[PDB]
């Protein structure tokens, strides 16, 4: 009967919080309290990346941490090179309405998607030298939210229709399909080695997912409402997601539940992005109010504010060498910060 | 304009004034 | 070569900088708007009218339709406890749907649609329905079966809601592009996206205008008032005007004309409710159906007129799905916006 | 039903979820700050490079 | 009219006509015969003893027409010199006869037009770092804002410039006895320069109003015009256009007309070259003004005392930005208005003109609600400091 | 976690009484608009109530007006439905539904079909 598997799911249910609740007898700002205060994190833009027409919607950077592409709903790819702010490439999408971009770590292909249902890979080294559609994955039945490269042929992506897929991209094919959320999926994150990815969705919950084999490992409750951004700490051993509900929250995924929220009784809008500093003792974070706020993540104080969009705070990236901010905005203009 | 019709109507009239002051010298100078 | 390759950086820098000018132009000179409908709304003949003057799927709802009914008959004497007919009377009906079905290239006649609908009444032909459980027949066939009705006619187009029974969306998002006087237009609608809109519905917040069409006299009115109070009052959509199309104005008429009086029972106060005095009803029309459309164009101008603002601001429309008046309706709209848009910014209004 | 379906579906994720090892929080914790200090020097944005290194200047 | 150039040249004629008189003259060899002279202001003959030695009333007088028969009188004693005045060598002389029989209303517009063009000059420097400064306010609006803030600036310039060289010439020197140098001023290319840049400064305020106008209007006719395209169209209006009659200006009163340093439109056919073209620019800038009140009645009455007001704000704010306050008496010709009405349309049109750069940096700067929320966003930010 | 348990509920005679209870858990209660929502057998979710947060402001569907009576308990984190004089047109499946975002006034697809903020449900039989 569905009502008896109700109440069987309600006492599973209750037998993973009392075995939560059994490891959580301590909390990081109790083993964090000694820890000296970062101090006042004072940034300043060091570059304005101005030539979007409209809102930019997501931005990545590139490994080398000088190229970055950004994405904005004009429906332009475009590839910055941020030491010298020249433009390397303007790459006119088949769709305006993009909502993500991603770089490869290879250097070699972007991929890009939104409300068209498809993500579509573009080579930047080709033959003659100009940027073309590679190929295109079809197969999602909502809108493109996410996507980030494995290498230069798988990539993962996460959708309107609640569920990721990763992609074999020389023959477009799904290679695999991790289903289990209820909202759809806003946004994902990878693990450092790659075998694992977290994905945060609208039914204020994250999911921990083995890449090879499909399934889902862990589920993150604890946030209020829809999980806008997700990122991996530096070492793979946690994350941290923002959501609708105005907080950051960091989980690890060994004590398998949370540890910190980052909130403020002022700050009353939804988080739109989140990054970690290249230690991992700073959590940035986007938000609807137009700023962005430096989190002390091992104690929970805002050490700084990023003040200087005039529109929503739509993404966010951290060099891989840490050297730099990258903020997006719905104004149109990526700031990159120090 | 009206620029154009005051600086002439000062012109005209400082001119003026300037002409009765010539008089005057020349009756003075001697 | 840092010299050297610096000079290849900024004169491609440049080069893109010429084409992102022209961009510019062509972004600017175009104006964007959002298709929002209701599930019955009629939008998608509206869309119709304004591409021919991609919604060519009528055909493969008429084959699911077909397909099923054609499993619901053959399976009548197949199954062990054979299906009697509740009247002996539609035999012929089975007759004709045994031989038709499985072959190429069907016509659709009305006379299939009379056998079709009049076996769908039949108590013995639903009674097999209740045991599609053990054989295999389409998910998407008690849905069709009670819209042949609307299938029928000569002017069907599939809406939203028959197009995501079927699987026969595969484009996240439509564009129609026009032009009236000489000012181009994209409009957008949803294709494959589910029902909760909370998170890609922010995309269009900088359009010109959201086209929201409504289908007047259906609840479904209830939940048109829903949305349009979720859009109206959205952090980041009140900025965007709401073209408003009260489309199915024809079926209002007949209903109010008939007795049909679902509207009142939905709305209490529609029994206290006169037209305003002011209003210009087509010459030629029934004063309760003034009335009638009247009273939905005064409920969202309930939710509207509260927190306007002044920043946006909702043109309502009564339509009908069958007109070439709407793209003007639309260019004069827009043309309002963007005049009040710079009167606003010139601090004059 | 249908929604018998994801029902047990629901449920057989709540046993692979529930017997998985779970480590004490504090010692998960020790180890996120153990990581923050291990890397505290290389971390431009907590400890701002000199000017002379910083590409953005 | 008299020019002080016209009432030296005939006094010099003057001198000469007498010069050689002088020397002509045969004596009348009589005993004791009081010597002829040339004295600075009329020049005698030798005049017998026991007479009046009388002189007409020169004739390079400026009020020589005044006064067509009238005497200077100068006595020749009985001894046969000239007779004497006490208290000095100077002789008797009678100027009774020769001597002649407006300011202060042109003097209240001079302090009244200097302080509203320096209120206007103040608040459009502050205007326009403001503008130029914040970089969310550049948009093509902001640019030709700019670009009308810098005409109300070079027209206040000049006309600070313009009544540094009239006071200069006039009340200066020739209150300080310079009849050398102010003529020779007067010759010098330089005097004619300060008041051809005074007609290229008025005309060009006159069309960035214009160029307002017709952007304001472009905008409302719905009409998406290439944006990169019409602003340098709009910059070589503004700028441009005006050199098209003002230096045609400058050669025709160069060659035809050139007197009187071109400070006086001595010639009234010659001034339409500078009147017509801003009359037109006036005269099109109405137009707009109008059609743009008519739009903002048919917007305000769709979400309709409360209408009444929000025109008022509406119509008066609109007013400086297009100039149109001098419709009410631009098209009283100089040539047709005299007297009380040569006050008031040069009161109407120096006092609300002068003002008319302080408006248009109040209403378009410093209340723009665009404005106040770059400003309070630039010190809310700085409350993080 | 949010957790919304719909209680109450049960069959009623027409022109009968019910209070249904949502005993909402897991988010901060009062920051939310609440809605009731329903389901009848045969038709799809339709919206019948919704109270602000403090519980000022309120709205109802058009048939139940005058009817039903919503309410909420801040210090308790429960929202109430009290049905007067039911109609069999009232049998229907009860959703207790939180807006999926806090301080907003816009409430978007608590009627969809997998809301996430939406509880089980009780089945009200008149």
């Amino acid at each position: 009967e569905l009502d008896q598997l109700r109440q069987e799911a309600e006492q599973l249910k209750n037998q993973i919080r009392d075995a939560r609740k059994a490891c959580a007898d301590a909390t990081l700002s109790q083993i964090t309290n000694n820890i000296d205060p970062v101090g006042r994190i004072q940034m300043r833009t060091r570059r304005t990346l101005r030539g979007h027409l409209a809102k930019i919607y997501a931005m990545h950077w590139g490994t080398d941490s000088r190229l970055l592409v950004s994405a904005s709903q004009d429906g332009k790819l475009i590839i910055w090179d941020s030491y010298t702010t020249n433009k390397v490439h303007a790459i006119p999408l088949r769709s305006s309405w993009v909502m993500t971009c991603a770089y490869a770590p290879s250097g070699n292909y972007v991929a890009c998607g939104g409300l068209d249902n498809i993500c579509s890979i573009y080579n930047l080294k080709t033959r003659e030298g100009n940027v073309r559609v590679s190929r295109e994955l079809a197969g999602h039945t909502g809108y493109l939210s996410c996507c980030r490269f494995l290498d230069d042929n798988q990539i993962v992506t996460s959708s309107g229709d609640t569920t990721c897929a990763l992609w074999d991209i020389e023959t477009g094919q799904q290679t695999t399909t991790f289903t289990g959320h209820t909202g759809d999926v806003m946004s994902l994150s990878l693990a450092p080695d790659t075998r694992l990815f977290v994905s945060g969705a609208c039914d204020a919950s994250a999911k921990l997912w083995d890449v090879r084999e499909g399934m889902c490992r862990q589920t993150f409750t604890g946030h209020e409402s829809d999980i806008n951004a997700i990122c991996f700490f530096p070492n793979g051993n946690a994350f941290a997601t923002g959501s609708d509900d105005a907080t950051c929250r960091l989980f690890d995924l060994r004590a398998d539940q949370e540890l910190m929220t980052y909130s403020h009784d002022n700050i009353i809008c939804g988080i739109t992005s989140v990054s970690f500093s290249k230690s991992g003792r700073l959590l940035l974070a986007g938000y609807d109010d137009f700023n962005c706020n430096v989190w002390d993540a091992l104690k929970a104080d805002r050490a700084g504010v990023l003040a200087g969009h005039d529109n929503r705070v739509s993404c966010l990236g951290v060099t891989d060498d840490g050297m730099a901010v990258a903020t997006g905005s719905w104004d149109s203009f990526l700031k990159i910060w120090n | 304009h009206a620029e154009g019709t005051f600086t002439s109507d000062v012109s005209s009239y400082l001119e003026g004034q300037a002409a009765k002051e010539f008089i005057a010298w020349l009756v003075k100078a001697r | 070569d840092q010299r050297n390759e610096e000079k290849a950086q900024r004169e491609a820098n440049k080069k893109i900088e010429k084409q992102l000018q022209k961009d510019k132009q062509v972004y600017r000179a175009t104006h964007r708007l959002l298709l929002l409908g209701a599930g019955e709304s009629g939008k998608n003949t509206i869309v119709k009218q304004m591409r021919i003057l991609k919604a060519t799927k009528v055909q493969d709802i008429k084959n699911n339709l077909k397909e099923a009914i054609e499993t619901i008959v053959a399976a009548m004497s197949n199954l062990v406890p054979p299906v009697e007919l509740a009247n002996p009377e539609n035999q012929f009906r089975v007759d004709y749907i045994l031989s038709v079905m499985n072959v190429p290239d069907f016509d659709f006649p009305p006379e299939f649609y009379e056998h079709a609908k009049a076996l769908w009444e039949d108590e013995g032909v639903r009674a097999c329905y209740e045991r599609s459980n053990e054989y295999q027949l389409i998910d998407c066939a008690q849905y069709f079966l009670d819209k042949i009705d609307v299938i029928k006619q000569a002017d069907y187009v599939p809406s939203d809601q028959d197009l995501l029974r079927c699987r026969v969306l595969t484009s996240g998002i439509f564009e129609t592009k026009f032009q009236v006087d000489k000012v181009n237009f994209h409009m957008f609608d949803v294709g494959a996206q589910r029902d909760e809109r909370r998170k890609w519905i922010q995309c269009f917040n900088d359009v010109t205008a959201i086209i929201f069409v409504v289908a007047s006299s259906s609840n479904r009115l209830q939940a048109a008032l829903k949305l349009f109070d979720s859009i109206w009052n959205n952090k980041w959509l009140r900025d965007t005007s709401v073209i408003l199309f009260l489309n199915k104005q024809d079926l209002l008429a007949e209903k109010v004309l008939a007795g049909k009086s679902k509207i009142e029972d939905y709305f209490p106060e529609f029994a206290r409710y006169t037209t305003p005095e002011d209003a210009t009803p087509e010459p030629g029309e029934d004063p309760r159906v003034t009335r009638a459309k009247y009273f939905i164009r005064d409920e969202f101008l309930r939710i509207s007129t509260a927190s306007g603002d002044g920043r946006h601001y909702c043109y309502p429309h009564f339509t009908c799905s069958v007109d070439t008046e709407n793209i003007r309706r639309v260019f004069n709209d827009c043309r309002d916006i963007i005049q009040r848009m710079h009167l606003r910014q010139y601090e004059l209004l | 039903t249908a929604s018998i379906a994801q029902a047990r579906k629901l449920v057989e994720q709540l046993k692979m979820e529930a017997n998985i090892d779970r480590i004490k929080v504090s010692k998960a914790a020790a180890d996120l700050m153990a990581y923050c200090e291990a890397h505290a020097k290389e971390d431009p944005l907590l400890t701002p490079v000199p000017a002379s290194e910083n590409p953005f200047r | 009219t008299v020019s002080l150039w016209e009432t030296v040249q005939k006094w010099r004629e003057y001198r000469r006509q007498c010069q050689r008189s002088l020397t002509e003259d045969p004596p009348p060899a009589t005993d004791l015969f009081c010597n002829r002279t040339f004295d600075e202001y009329a020049c005698w003959p030798d005049g017998e003893p026991g007479s009046f030695v009388n002189v007409s009333c020169p004739w390079y007088l400026p009020w020589a027409s005044s006064v067509p028969q009238g005497h200077v009188y100068r006595f020749c004693t009985a001894e046969g010199l000239w007779l004497q005045k006490d208290n000095s060598s100077l002789p008797w002389r009678d100027l009774s006869e020769c001597e002649e029989s407006p300011e202060e209303q042109l003097l209240f517009l001079y302090i009244i037009y200097t302080v509203g063009y320096a209120l206007s000059f103040s608040a459009l420097v502050i205007a326009s770092a403001i503008l130029l400064g914040f970089r969310h306010l550049h948009c093509t609006r902001n640019y030709i804002h700019l670009n009308l803030f810098a005409s109300f600036i070079l027209r206040a310039l000049s006309v600070f410039i313009k009544d540094a060289a009239l006071k200069w010439m006039y009340s200066t020197a020739a209150q300080q006895h310079q009849w050398d140098g102010l003529l020779s001023y007067q010759d010098s290319l330089s005097c004619r320069l300060v008041f051809l840049l005074m007609q290229y400064c008025v005309a060009a305020n006159y069309y960035w109003l214009l160029v307002e106008g017709v952007y304001l209007y472009t905008l409302l006719a719905f009409s998406v015009f290439s944006e990169q395209w019409i602003f340098r169209l709009y910059v070589s209006i503004g700028w441009g256009v005006p050199l098209l009659f003002v230096v045609p200006w400058g050669i025709v009163k160069y060659l035809y007309e050139d007197e009187g340093c071109w400070t006086r439109n001595s010639n009234m056919n010659y001034w339409l070259i500078i009147r017509l073209p801003i009359l037109f620019a006036i005269g099109v800038n109405f137009l707009i003004f109008v059609r743009v009140i008519c739009i903002v009645v048919s917007k305000l009455k769709a979400n309709l005392t409360d209408i009444k007001c929000r025109l008022a704000k509406s119509t008066l704010t609109l007013i400086p930005l297009l100039g149109t306050h001098e419709v009410i008496f631009a098209f009283v010709m100089d040539e047709h208005a005299r007297g009380t009405l040569r006050f008031i349309k040069l009161f109407t049109e120096l006092s609300f003109t002068s003002f008319q750069g302080l408006m248009v940096a109040i209403l378009y700067c410093f209340v723009n609600n665009e404005v106040q929320l770059e400003f309070r966003k630039s010190w809310e930010r700085w409350r993080l400091e | 976690q949010v957790q919304l348990q719909e209680s109450g509920g049960g069959l009623v005679q027409p022109g009968g009484s019910l209070r249904l209870s949502c005993a909402a858990s897991g988010f901060t209660f009062s920051n939310y608009k609440m809605n009731w929502v329903r389901q009848a057998p045969g038709k799809g979710l339709e919206w019948v109530s919704d109270i602000s947060q403090s519980g000022a402001s309120i709205s109802y569907t058009g048939s139940v007006k005058g009817r039903f009576t919503i309410s909420r308990d801040n210090a308790k984190n429960t929202l109430y439905l009290q049905m007067n004089s039911l109609k069999p047109e009232d049998t229907a499946v009860y959703y207790c539904a939180r807006c999926p975002a806090p301080f907003t006034r816009d409430c978007f697809d608590v009627t969809s079909t997998t809301y996430a903020y939406r509880g089980q449900g009780t089945q009200v039989t008149v």
